[PDB]
């Protein structure tokens, strides 16, 4: 019965984590900021600095 | 962000600009008089109310736009008196009463002067302005050859990265004179001199790899 | 559609531009009564525009 | 009194700005390019559409900017897009879609109702194409005047011939001509022994206009 | 002491002009109709409301204008609407909706309280729509009398066909006319061999009038 | 655009009528005596400070509104002096000192709009009457071609101004015949055929770039 879908009677929350590990290197260090090489505009819309 | 002196004989700024409390701007308030001209000081911008007194508002905006007052002046007027206000009052910008808070922040940033420094590279005390092409140290001009500067800026712009002589030859000595690595050391020897030991900590050397730059604390 | 496509008689075209007609929608929307009142307007023009309305 | 130009692909002023109908200031519309500079004539105001596309409006104001002498250039955004509104667009005002009729009219009257400055010990006249230095007579023909003016206008900005061909020349570019060398030497000789150090050569990259002193 | 007749649908003279009650002039109101110009009796002046609508107010100022004899026509507009207020309204005096009582008094007491120029060898008589060129008889058609009139007062001024078209005709204005060519060719014929040098017709500059000698 | 003379017991256009300073019009100042009537010239309005002197102000109006002074004459007065302003003043219009910027704009377009020419410019001998589309140079008229007359003025009104033929292309041809701009050189001949050596130098040539207009001295 699709009521159960529209009601979400049987629906599940799915948390997940992506682990991002920036390490020490002879290249330097992987500075996680919004300093993106070659990035468009619509792709930064929901991103914080 | 801005220390703002409001010119109102009313005690509060919230009947004047209701959104103004919504920002962290520190709004000193002073009576709508000429004596408040002495109370300018280090006010970032002056807020002259001409919502009601357009004649004396014109007088006060002329007063804050005299021969030696660089503090930017805002006429805060009604909507039926915006057409009475133009560039004659010594102005660059004005604020309505229904100006929004993000609108207040935007127009206050625009009336103050954002204004980001050009290719002004900075590595510790050694700050480079490639524009004028000076790698000045603590304000004094520094004298490098054509190559040392471009050598230095590259490392300055890539401080910490462990470069190699073979690597550095390409981006400093271009695609030519492809042999003779030790040109680096002979040049490095001069670099480490004309830098001075006080900031040779910037210049790092690892055996068997070459040279680098290090950000100081 | 702007009336310019009608390619009616030059009098008809100008005699309709004079009173402010700029589109065929406004022209055919003007009822047939609305169209004979035009100061100094020939009937053959009205016939050609009527057949254009009905057919075009 | 004014004509307003909107660099917009909305093809209509009232969806862009509702108040512009209530003001009798008449508006022509052109698509969102810099090339629509050829579109404008005696229009005293030009606006850039930046309501739905923010960085496109920032780039079009960057291209439409303060070059000469300058025309009132405007750009319109929403409220949450007011953070990217800065001085680096090239503006004199900011407008919103929530801007009213008397508000738009008064800001337009503010921009239309400032003066170029050219001092280096060196009288510069942008319209006159006249030059003076340490004396009234400093004959500057067209190629060296804008040239020197660019240098004096960019005092200390190390310039290379490559950088001058697209600015001092058109250009093709008919570059690598060395004509800057004879041009600068004339600028060196004509300006006389004094003020000959302002236009100094920085090797391997060209020259820079040393400021006074 | 003045009867001021308001053509305004506000049903009260008060929001149209607030301070007029401070002066003991009488105000007689009616909606903004041309037929209420037949409602004028011993009215000394007349005010039209054009505060939000400049168009019908200007046209009503025009409706009054040129009728004669006439009673002077006044209008009230806004301050951002003073861009359209001009000499082309047929105004004798314009009022704002914030002008003071003694100000309205002074404007009224100023406004409510000769022959043609001779002669360019083309007299203008306004009765039969005809002129006189070195001779009593000069037949001018409905539009061949004002074409000479338009080039008469603007003697020496250059006017293009369209520039002439919208003032000489209504105009509509049609296109592909040569009506200027039909007229000026005709206006250069009924003027006799003499005074053929009264109109300047150089190629594609339009049709200017050249005054003697 | 329009020139105004301000007859006043004050020194600046700010205290007498401040909204002229709210305008981009050009207002000069003068004393409130009859000799300042010799200072009008080619102006378009003359505005007497009658805000204090009402008798002497109306006398200056009567000397200004005489037989042959075709510049439309004005006074500025207080609101308690408007009751003195009547038909016996002889004024054209009246302007309060409290009047707005656009208000004085519309009043000026009602009082102005002695038939001061719009596009009648005179560059020494080169008297370019664009109201008549004729340019007198040393008296005798210039019987240039239709598009030749345009080019001459575009060089004239840009006196001393050097441009490439492409820029000249936009001001003579516009959006047409982009390539093969040589005919401008031939059109320079069509200019010099009707100029002659008396002013054949007034159009300076610029080898490899274009030409220029020379200001006579």
């Amino acid at each position: 019965s699709n009521r159960l879908v529209e009601e979400d009677v049987l629906t599940s929350i799915h948390i997940e984590e992506h682990e991002i590990d920036a390490r020490d290197t002879k290249l330097g260090a992987e500075e996680i900021t919004r300093d993106i090489p070659n990035i468009s505009d619509e792709v930064l819309a929901d991103l914080d600095e | 962000m801005l220390e703002l002196l409001l010119l109102t004989s009313e005690l509060y700024p919230d009947p004047v600009l209701p959104a103004l409390s919504l920002l962290p701007h520190t709004v000193r308030t002073a009576p709508a008089e000429a004596s408040s001209l002495l109370e300018a000081g280090n006010a970032d911008a002056v807020l002259v109310d001409a919502r009601n007194d357009l004649s004396s508002g014109r007088g006060l905006c002329r007063l804050l736009s005299s021969t030696g007052r660089s503090i930017p002046v805002l006429a805060v007027v009604s909507e039926g008196g915006l057409v009475a206000v133009s560039a004659d009052w010594g102005l660059d910008e004005i604020l309505l009463l229904s100006t929004g808070p993000a609108e207040i922040d935007a127009r206050l940033r625009l009336v103050v002067g954002d204004q980001e420094s050009l290719g002004k590279v900075s590595l510790g005390e050694l700050v480079i302005d490639e524009g004028t092409y000076t790698a000045r140290l603590r304000g004094r001009p520094l004298d490098l050859t054509y190559k040392e500067f471009e050598l230095l800026k590259y490392l300055a712009q890539h401080a910490g990265r462990v470069f190699t002589r073979a690597q550095l030859l390409h981006e400093v000595w271009g695609y030519d004179f492809f042999g003779g690595t030790r040109t680096v050391d002979v040049h490095v020897r001069r670099l480490r001199a004309k830098l001075g030991p006080e900031h040779e900590a910037l210049i790092g050397t690892v055996r068997n790899v070459g040279y680098k730059a290090v950000r100081p604390a | 559609l702007p009336i310019d496509d009608l390619d009616l008689t030059v009098r008809s075209y100008n005699c309709l531009k004079r009173e402010g007609v700029h589109t065929v929608g406004e022209l055919v929307a003007r009822t047939e009564s609305d169209l004979l009142d035009i100061r100094n307007f020939g009937q053959k023009s009205i016939d050609e525009v009527k057949i254009k309305l009905h057919q075009l």
